[PDB]
């Protein structure tokens, strides 16, 4: 299964269809055909099947990790910091990858359930999108492919220095 | 009623309208005729090479491997570099490298002043 | 929804099965023609069902799964969906080919080659099921390339045969150039919008659209057979007969259009773009069209015939009129599926003779290709209701009511009016006049699958224009609004076209003999640019490919440059210093001036 | 550019000229009546002038047809599908598998086969024991150093086959 | 294509063919008779002859052979050849 | 021993095989982390992945 | 890895003391189990690499051509025989014996921590193979073609000794985490550019480059099918390799000094794909074919995207695959007839039935076909290079467009339409070519299936 609330659904709006004239209805026999041809059979045979795969019982568990302290509290070599400071970073960067993944997924979902009008009930999608990508273009984005951990901070200091240059500027 | 028909490099003088074919020497009736003693020869000597059932390789072509070894190896020598080669060589070899060279920075360093102002549609171009 | 996505993926996995059967087969099948047929027609009848829910509820849908490299940012799975399109255009198909394997079984039975024909053949509807199914725009790629060599190898069937291999080397060659549009859009989509995916693409309307609209313009006028690169669809026509007929009837010729109605919306906006779209579509259908005028075979006159009505599909997008043009496609595809298979026919009928000099008397040789014959070239042009009325008459409609270029509507004008009259003289010499064809004749259509291939296909030409084309919700704005003199002008063309065409053929029943004017020579040879082009481009590129590449560059300057001047240098040098003949005084004179240029000229003790 | 000579002649040139110029002029001219009108004009044209003794006149003639026949030609001729550039042109080039081949087969296959295997191998007989000494003698007996043609003799001394017959009788069936 | 055709078949055709022609006579027509030596017609008209084949038949054959046949028992041999008319 | 051991023995070993590369590890975790982040209000993915407390910049 | 080292070891005395007409068997059986003990190593998770020593480690980018490797390995061995199987044992052991020999240098090279130990056993590869090629080469220009071989690959890659004790001895330890970890920014002066220029003309000439190109046809055409494969494939790919690991230094200058080198590997991948349009000599096609696909690695390595190395190691061993069985089908023609040219050796669709699959399969993965993994790096070099600017995208598909030309060209020249009906002794298809085909092309498209494996260290 999977939360609700991280991969988000509206809920179903599904109207009653009220026939005019009388043909009748070609897909409804069709549809019950269905049911009775390949809905029953298949959810026996999912049946059987989970009943042996409740005979026994495993299980798989989470990896989960610490929190090892920094970069910003290595020294100038000392290799055994550096090397679980740039870890720990590089963790960081691929699970924040797979969180624009997500919201990239919320977005092509709510174009594909809204329809014909896009733009009802996908602004707040798109806002949180432009966000977040906002924040990956600031992050991540110009550093090239020999990344370690180094350069990000690199373009971190650079980045908050050059705004600091900005606002006095603007006062 | 003829526009006489202007040849080209590409739109070949056919074997009708030489017009040369009507005005005859002796010397080109001789040449005919040992151009295909030539032939006939050169298919003889083929088609006794060809027929022979305890023949069992190819037949050894000397016209395909002179051509080969003739466009291949045989190159090299003979040359010399002339002005007309060394003018061709840094004109084929060095010119358009360095026209596309001279574009690369024009629109290198276009693309960086322009996003060192900043003005470009960067707001998000994630996958660089 | 389980019926809905169920059936749709069993219309994808029965196309499958037979290359199974081919795979492990290891005692070779007799019925294996048979086998591929009645798989086909199991095909088609899962696929009438979900477009029958589509057209009775809506609920549109995508399936997406098995996801591989989902690396960065971006992850792409094997992702495809139904939509209008996407599921009103399958069913035709599957039809259309359900008949060409009818007509394949007749065509091709005295040829022993034909379960590897059939496999390729199938093949080939496999990958043009995946282009029209796709949204991930690289399974759209997948697609695009698997039938650009399907297409390549369908050609070149008829190995011997030089026209055909070159023909088929022509016809990848303008693929690879839609390769190099088609990749130029997907670059500035990635780079843009961080994906090549269709819903998120729509999501956004990104306002700089000229390079990748640029780029599906190039794809489109590559894959679909337009000015520039068009010349490969009579050369496409020197292979087979059932080859051509699924290769440019339907399916592999509206691959290039089909994406350009797929972006509709991401072409909503940028006139520029329309612009292009209707100035191209112009200049195909005109020049397409005079290039009809004067061809002496039938399968080139089908095949510049096809083009010129891709070039109304252009108008038709030019215009902001998508739908129509999917209608236009469906009712096309009938329409000259049977018209190639009638052809193909008569052509097996009467020894292959294949020409239109040599060709004539056929009406009353057992009439029923006549009827087929005069049904579609009938069809062809705007006959006021059968099924080509419906959907070329409401794109000239479309066309004249909106804020148009005003040369491109003389020119789609004028072309509807050089359609008519190739139509004209299509039938005239085909079936009307005194019989040219040599004796011993055995003309014969005493056969079962030949009768019931053209029968399903007229049954389809007449009804099934009109059961589209009506049973659909309205996606767009109808103009229904016109003067007098607009909605007639489409059988006021048509009608001035015949007379036109029918006084050509009663001067061509005179006897004068006039010399040609060097306008019948341009609109005969194909028009110059096949034989100027294809005598350019070949021998420009050669004549540099020999000269630099070949002898210059590489071979003569670069082994001068690298190893000749440091070889000839080191034989200079060693000639130089090992030739000495062995006298001792002039070795020890040559110690005594080291020690003096070591002491006094470059001095060592200071 | 032929085997048994070397130029043509005058009266072979005025004659593919002839067939050349009739052959477009079916293919300008359709419904075969007019055609049959214009080629009776054609061959009265030929006989109005085919009686002139001289030579440099014929010669003058015939280049002067030459420029009014390639001022008056066809774009497409129809050319039959079996000529080059036709329609089919070795169509079924595909199905021309030679027979040096065939003698590659698993000895299954060609116990499959009894009665057509066992009569190549007397066909294959009689090609070994008829080549060495009636072939080549006479090849290397009737011609001088110089063969200075292309038509070969026929085998009259007193038995056996013409020479060099094997791959020119043993081509495939041009309709497999 | 299935046709079939056999010697009989091709000499009949070609003998049929030549005698509808206008300008000779079908009593004294043999199989073995020449073209210019006893009939009497021009060549011009023997290369008509030809093109009346090749235009019923329905393929070419080359005027590297059409200079010498002369004849339509070589006629018959020469198609029945480039036919291969044997089962 | 190049097909019946080693092609099909090869397809099955690395068709399937720990989650090469941390692929459904980052994809649970982000599940996790992106469903914290969204009922703890802040946005997700704030950016600055180091902390501008923990920093100190050259002055001027 | 020292389980992958010592096992090479061991299978050379194999084919010593095996007896007369049993060292084939037990080299193929042997050296197969060796690839399936091969593929057991690919464990490589996330964030660090796996080091199977201080002396050895594997990244990511290096698993998938170790792989390849010793799966090319049993392959060729199979491959090179009915061209010295009329010849002597004792020739024959030291023939195989070289092979063996070459694989556990390019293991060594492919498995290499240190930059010293990686130069060292990258010059140790380019030693057996002039053995091979002069001794084995069928031709009379052999001489010449290991000549050029062996002094362009030594004078290009000489000086990048010089300038690795340099680093050695200004930055301590040449280990790669070592030298990464510390790696600090050298900025533009013009030590630092010739110390650049070193280090990447030497792998431009291992490449190479279209200036430096010569070097390999005369290798291929002049070189048995050993050699040549193991050349074309894995000292190629192992030179990419190469660079790929040694660009990590030298970060802010590339900017500033690498525009000439792109230029003249974009120029010379068209004249290049443009020049195997119109030769005879069906060997060298894929030779010059193999040097504009790296030429095209060459951009990509210069320009430094993680899309552009993804897709330049997807590039190395896709067209690793296809050259190398390429060349083993222009070997199978070779050996059918004693031609070596192209206009000659016509027809075989008619003969041959099976071998036109073979032929159609090859070009198609040498045409990009679209879910093999030759578009797949094609593609990423091109979406990473438009990235770079937004013009050169006119170069790529114009490369493609003659790549296709010539591939498919190559195609229909010698496999379609007429055989010359002079040639008369070819034999159908031995099972032995068959099964090397098939060895070539069923991992390719297994790989097609799921290319996870293959994206490199960036994934
Ligand atoms: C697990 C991995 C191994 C699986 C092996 C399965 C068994 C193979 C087998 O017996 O095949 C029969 C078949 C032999 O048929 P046959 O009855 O002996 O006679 C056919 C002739 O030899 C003439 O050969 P042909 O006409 O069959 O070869 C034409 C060629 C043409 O190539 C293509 O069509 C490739 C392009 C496809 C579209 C790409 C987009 O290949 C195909 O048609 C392959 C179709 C599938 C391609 C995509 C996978 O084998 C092959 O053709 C060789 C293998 C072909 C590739 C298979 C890939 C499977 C994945
Ligand atoms: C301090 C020691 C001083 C005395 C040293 C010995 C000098 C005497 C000597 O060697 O005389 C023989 C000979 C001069 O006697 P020669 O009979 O007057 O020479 C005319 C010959 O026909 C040969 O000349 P050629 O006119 O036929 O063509 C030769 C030309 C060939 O030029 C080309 O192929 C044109 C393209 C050259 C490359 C241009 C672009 C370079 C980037 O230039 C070279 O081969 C230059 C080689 C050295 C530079 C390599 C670059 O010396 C040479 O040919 C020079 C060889 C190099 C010697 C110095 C090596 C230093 C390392
Ligand atoms: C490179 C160097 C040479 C290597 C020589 C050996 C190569 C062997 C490659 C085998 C690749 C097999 C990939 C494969 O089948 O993936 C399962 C593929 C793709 O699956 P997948 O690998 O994406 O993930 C499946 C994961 N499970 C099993 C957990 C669901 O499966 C299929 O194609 C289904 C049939
Ligand atoms: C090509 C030759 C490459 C030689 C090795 C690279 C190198 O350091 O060259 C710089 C060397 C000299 O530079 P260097 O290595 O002495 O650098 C000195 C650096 N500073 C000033 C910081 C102390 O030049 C050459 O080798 C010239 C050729
Ligand atoms: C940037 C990269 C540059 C790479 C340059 C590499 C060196 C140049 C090419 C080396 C090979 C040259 C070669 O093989 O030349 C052939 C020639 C021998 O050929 P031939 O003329 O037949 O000799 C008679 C033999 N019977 O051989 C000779 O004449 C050999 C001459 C000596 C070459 C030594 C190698 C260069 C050393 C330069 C030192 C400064």
């Amino acid at each position: 299964s999977w939360d609700k609330d991280v991969y988000p659904e509206p809920p179903r709006r599904t109207p009653a269809p009220s026939p005019q004239t009388s043909l009748p209805n070609p897909i409804t026999y069709l549809t019950k055909a269905f049911d009775l041809l390949v809905d029953r059979p298949v959810t026996l045979v999912r049946e059987f099947i989970e009943r042996q795969h409740a005979k026994n019982k495993y299980y798989y568990y989470h990896r989960e990790f610490r929190r090892v302290p920094d970069i910003t509290e290595c020294h100038e070599k000392d290799v055994l910091c550096m090397f679980e400071a740039e870890m720990q970073w590089k963790r960081d960067y691929k699970v924040d990858q797979e969180i624009v993944n997500i919201i990239q997924e919320r977005l092509k979902a709510c174009q594909q359930r809204e329809g014909e009008s896009h733009r009802q009930n996908c602004a707040k999608e798109l806002q949180q999108f432009t966000q977040v990508v906002k924040a990956y273009q600031d992050r991540y984005h110009d550093l090239g492919a020999h990344y370690s951990a180094r350069k990000c901070l690199a373009k971190q200091k650079q980045r908050m220095l050059a705004e600091r240059k900005a606002t006095k500027e603007a006062a | 009623s003829f526009p006489k028909y202007e040849p080209s490099r590409l739109a070949s003088l056919p074997t009708t309208l030489d017009p040369a074919e009507y005005d005859i020497s002796s010397e080109t009736r001789k040449a005919q005729a040992e151009r295909l003693a030539i032939r006939s020869r050169l298919k003889r000597e083929y088609q006794l090479q060809y027929n022979d059932p305890s023949r069992r390789g190819v037949v050894e072509d000397p016209a395909l491997i002179r051509w080969t070894c003739a466009r291949s190896a045989n190159v090299y020598p003979n040359f010399r570099p002339n002005t007309k080669t060394s003018l061709l060589g840094a004109l084929f070899g060095i010119g358009p490298l360095i026209f596309w060279y001279y574009v690369f920075k024009t629109d290198r360093d276009r693309k960086e002043k322009l996003i060192q102002e900043g003005k470009l549609d960067r707001t998000f171009n994630i996958s660089y | 929804m389980n019926l809905f996505s169920s059936l749709t993926l069993v219309t994808l996995i029965l196309l499958t099965m037979p290359i199974a059967a081919i795979n492990f087969n290891t005692h070779k099948f007799t019925n294996y023609p048979l086998y591929v047929k009645t798989t086909i027609s199991c095909a088609f009848i899962t696929s009438m069902i979900p477009t029958m829910m589509f057209i009775h509820t809506g609920q549109e849908m995508i399936i997406s799964n098995w996801h591989w490299l989902t690396i960065q940012t971006l992850k792409l799975s094997l992702s495809f969906k139904m939509d209008f399109f996407s599921m009103m255009f399958v069913p035709v198909a599957l039809f259309v080919t359900w008949s060409i394997m009818e007509f394949s079984m007749w065509y091709m039975h005295s040829d022993p080659n034909i379960n590897q024909f059939f496999k390729y053949l199938l093949l080939f509807l496999i990958t043009m099921l995946i282009l029209v199914t796709a949204n991930n725009l690289f399974q759209l790629f997948i697609g695009w390339e698997g039938v650009g060599i399907m297409s390549f190898l369908l050609i070149g069937w008829w190995y011997g045969r030089t026209d055909a291999n070159t023909a088929a080397l022509q016809a990848i060659l303008y693929n690879r150039i839609g390769d190099i549009g088609f990749i130029l859009a997907m670059a500035w989509f990635l780079i843009n919008l961080n994906t090549w995916d269709l819903q998120q693409i729509f999501m956004l309307n990104p306002n700089d659209s000229n390079l990748p609209l640029m780029g599906l313009i190039l794809a489109a006028t590559g894959k679909s057979a337009q000015f520039g690169l068009h010349p490969w669809l009579p050369s496409a026509m020197e292979g087979p007969t059932p080859v051509s007929a699924l290769l440019h009837s339907s399916t592999m010729v509206v691959a290039g259009i089909f994406l350009l109605i797929r972006f509709y919306p991401l072409t909503e906006n940028n006139k520029f773009g329309q612009s292009i779209m209707l100035c191209l579509g112009a200049m195909t259908t005109l020049f397409t069209a005079m290039c009809a005028l004067t061809q002496n075979d039938i399968k080139k006159i089908i095949a510049f015939s096809t083009s010129s009505q891709l070039g109304l599909m252009m108008v038709t997008i030019g215009i902001n009129q998508p739908h129509l043009a999917f209608l236009h496609i469906c009712t096309h595809a009938f329409f000259k599926a049977m018209l190639f298979m009638c052809s193909g026919s008569i052509i097996h009928s009467l020894n292959d003779e294949q020409d239109i000099r040599k060709m004539g008397g056929l009406f009353k040789a057992m009439p029923f290709t006549t009827t087929a014959l005069i049904i579609g070239s009938l069809a062809l042009t705007g006959m006021p209701f059968l099924t080509g009325f419906y959907s070329k008459d409401l794109i000239i409609e479309s066309a004249n009511t909106s804020y148009t270029n005003a040369w491109a509507l003389l020119m789609t004008l004028v072309a509807t009016s050089f359609t008519a009259i190739y139509s004209t003289r299509i039938i005239f010499f085909a079936l009307l006049g005194q019989p040219r064809f040599p004796t011993l004749i055995n003309i014969n259509e005493n056969n079962p699958f030949l009768i019931n291939s053209i029968k399903r296909l007229l049954i389809g030409s007449l009804f099934a224009g009109f059961i589209i084309s009506n049973n659909i919700p309205p996606m767009t704005i109808p103009q229904m609004t016109m003067p007098h003199y607009l909605k007639m002008t489409a059988l006021t063309v048509t009608i001035l076209g015949f007379i036109l065409a029918l006084e050509i053929s009663n001067t061509t029943h005179y006897l004068k003999f006039n010399y040609p004017s060097n306008t019948f020579k341009f609109s005969n040879l194909l028009g110059y640019y096949p034989t100027i082009m294809h005598r350019l481009t070949p021998y420009m590129n050669l004549t540099m490919s020999q000269k630099s590449a070949s002898s210059l560059l590489d071979l003569i300057w670069l082994e001068t440059i690298l190893p000749k001047t440091i070889s000839l240098a080191q034989m200079k040098m060693s000639t130089t210093i090992t030739s000495q003949k062995g006298l001792i005084k002039l070795y020890f004179l040559s110690f005594l001036i080291t020690i003096l240029i070591s002491t006094t000229l470059l001095n060592f003790h200071e | 550019f032929l085997p048994s000579a070397a130029y043509l002649t005058h009266q072979q040139k005025v004659l593919q000229l002839y067939k050349r110029a009739l052959r477009h002029l079916e293919s300008r001219c359709v419904h075969r009546d007019k055609y049959r009108y214009f080629a009776c004009l054609l061959r009265a044209r030929f006989d109005e002038h085919k009686n002139e003794k001289d030579m440099v006149k014929a010669t003058q003639l015939l280049r002067e047809a030459e420029k009014e026949f390639w001022h008056g030609q066809h774009p497409q001729p129809y050319i039959f599908p079996e000529s080059p550039g036709g329609t089919s042109y070795e169509r079924y080039e595909c199905y021309k598998v030679p027979e040096w081949c065939l003698d590659d087969w698993h000895p299954s296959e060609k116990a499959m086969y009894p009665d057509y295997f066992a009569k190549r191998e007397q066909w294959k007989k009689l090609r070994r024991e008829s080549w060495e000494r009636e072939v080549k003698q006479l090849q290397e007996e009737t011609p001088v150093g110089g063969p200075r043609t292309e038509a070969l003799p026929p085998a009259r001394k007193q038995g056996d086959l013409p020479p060099l017959w094997w791959h020119i009788v043993t081509r495939p069936r041009e309709r497999p | 294509d299935a046709p079939p055709l056999t010697l009989e078949g091709i000499k009949d055709r070609v003998l049929y063919v030549l005698k509808l022609y206008d300008k000779i006579d079908p009593e004294k027509l043999s199989v073995n008779s020449h073209f210019m030596k006893d009939l009497g017609l021009d060549s011009l008209d023997q290369v008509e002859i030809i093109m009346a084949m090749e235009d019923e038949f329905g393929f070419e054959i080359p005027d590297i052979d059409a200079e010498k046949l002369m004849c339509p028992q070589e006629i018959v041999d020469y198609i029945a050849d480039k036919k291969d008319v044997y089962e | 021993f190049g097909f019946s051991i080693v092609l099909v023995l090869g397809s099955t070993f690395v068709a399937y095989l720990p989650d090469y590369r941390m692929q459904e590890w980052a994809r649970r975790e982000a599940e996790r982390l992106v469903k914290y982040r969204e009922a703890h209000g802040l946005p997700l993915m704030e950016s600055n992945c180091f902390d501008p407390s923990k920093i100190q910049l050259p002055e001027d | 890895m020292l389980k992958y080292i010592i096992p090479t070891m061991m299978l050379m005395p194999l084919t010593w003391l095996s007896k007369n007409s049993m060292i084939w068997i037990n080299t193929t059986l042997h050296s197969l189990l060796i690839s399936l003990t091969s593929l057991l190593l690919l464990n490589q998770f996330g964030d660090n690499s796996l080091n199977f020593s201080l002396t050895f480690f594997s990244d990511s980018l290096s698993t998938p051509l170790l792989i390849l490797t010793m799966w090319l390995l049993p392959l060729m061995l199979m491959a090179s025989q009915h061209h010295l199987s009329k010849e002597n044992l004792a020739r024959k052991k030291l023939f195989i014996s070289m092979l063996i020999l070459l694989q556990l240098f390019l293991i060594m090279t492919f498995t290499a921590t240190e930059l010293i130990f990686f130069y060292i056993m990258f010059e140790a590869t380019l030693v057996p193979t002039l053995i091979i090629i002069t001794r084995w080469g069928n031709q009379t220009e052999r001489l010449n073609a290991g000549l050029y071989f062996l002094f362009y690959t030594l004078a290009g890659s000489l000086p990048l000794l010089v300038a690795l004790i340099y680093i050695q001895n200004t930055m301590g330890s040449l280990n790669f985490l070592i030298l990464q970890y510390w790696v600090q920014p050298m900025p533009n002066s013009w030590s630092n550019t010739f110390m650049w220029l070193a280090c990447m003309m030497a792998f431009m000439v291992k490449m190479p480059l279209y200036g430096l190109h010569l070097w390999l046809p005369k290798a291929h055409v002049e070189a048995p099918i050993a050699g040549s494969m193991v050349l074309a494939a894995i000292l190629l790919k192992l030179g990419g390799y190469g660079m790929m690991r040694i660009t990590l230094l030298l970060n802010p200058i590339t900017d500033f000094m690498a525009y000439p080198f792109i230029m003249l590997s974009l120029w010379g991948m068209i004249m290049t794909s443009s020049i195997c349009l119109r030769q005879t000599d069906l060997k060298s096609l894929i030779a010059y074919s193999s040097v504009s696909h790296m030429a095209l690695v060459i951009v990509a390595i210069l320009i430094q995207t993680p899309w552009s190395y993804m897709g330049a190691t997807a590039l190395m061993i896709a067209h690793g695959l296809t050259s190398s069985m390429l060349f083993c089908l222009a070997n199978s023609n070779y050996e059918r007839v004693h031609s070596r040219t192209m206009i000659l050796a016509r027809g075989l669709q008619t003969l041959l039935p099976l071998m036109a699959a073979w032929w159609l399969l090859a070009s198609l993965t040498n045409l990009a076909l679209p879910p093999s993994i030759n578009l797949i790096g094609e593609l990423f070099v091109v979406m990473s290079t438009f990235s770079w600017s937004n013009i050169t995208i006119i170069l790529m598909g114009l490369n493609m467009v003659i790549t296709a030309l010539y591939s498919l060209y190559m195609l229909i020249t010698t496999q379609r339409g007429k055989h010359t009906h002079h040639i008369n002794n070819i034999l159908p298809s031995f099972t032995r070519e068959n099964a090397l085909m098939s060895l070539h092309m069923l991992p390719l498209l297994l790989l097609s299936l799921n290319p996870k494996i293959i994206l490199g260290p960036l994934y």
